[PDB]
């Protein structure tokens, strides 16, 4: 139904140059509050969708941005499965799991921490999103060196900065 | 296998 996501192109498109920019995406996409959705967020969606290097998706490209906000509403919505509008401890907790992360009931503390703007010990849609691309990033840089998939990793210092230097 | 996805566990694990 790319003639549904073309009108929705041209109304997200506001100036009508063709191409949705960071600012634009970002009025167009709710958290579930009123805040505007997370512009880190934005911005890491518009990267990992643009092709053409400039800040922006066209049409092609926001078709894939479309069909990527939907899947994410949906696996936030298939997780918080007793409908605050935000995902909590445990149902990030079954959350993970599912994606088949295993990871320690502590350290999902910390990821609440890192990536909960709002400060109630809950993940709003936008904020889950941003933890599960850095999950996914800093997952690409390791699985790099655990050549054999245990979840280990044997690295010179060398290997370990610039690790480092490609996240921060 | 790995504690980590290694297969398209969430969107959109392939980009
Ligand atoms: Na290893
Ligand atoms: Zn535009
Ligand atoms: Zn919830
Ligand atoms: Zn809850
Ligand atoms: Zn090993």
């Amino acid at each position: 139904d790319q003639s549904f996501l073309w009108n929705v192109f041209q109304r997200v498109d506001k100036d009508r140059s063709g191409v949705i920019s960071d600012t634009e995406l970002q009025q167009a996409l709710s958290n579930g509050t009123w805040t505007p959705f997370n512009p880190v967020t934005v911005r890491s969606i518009i990267s990992m969708f643009d092709r053409e290097n400039k800040a922006g998706v066209n049409f092609s490209e926001f078709t894939g941005v479309w069909k990527y906000i939907t899947d994410w509403q949906n696996v936030f919505r298939t997780y918080d499965r007793d409908n605050s509008g935000m995902i909590d401890k445990n149902e990030l907790k079954q959350a993970l799991s599912g994606f088949g992360y295993r990871l320690s009931d502590q350290f999902h503390d910390i990821l609440i921490r890192k990536f909960d703007r709002q400060g109630r010990g809950q993940i709003a849609f936008d904020d889950f999103i941003q933890g599960c691309i850095v999950l996914q990033r800093l997952t690409d840089i390791f699985r790099r060196y655990d050549t054999d998939q245990d979840g280990w990793i044997q690295v010179s210092y060398e290997q370990y900065l610039s690790m480092v230097f490609s996240i921060v | 296998g790995p504690p980590y996805p290694t297969y398209p566990g969430y969107p959109g694990y392939s980009q």
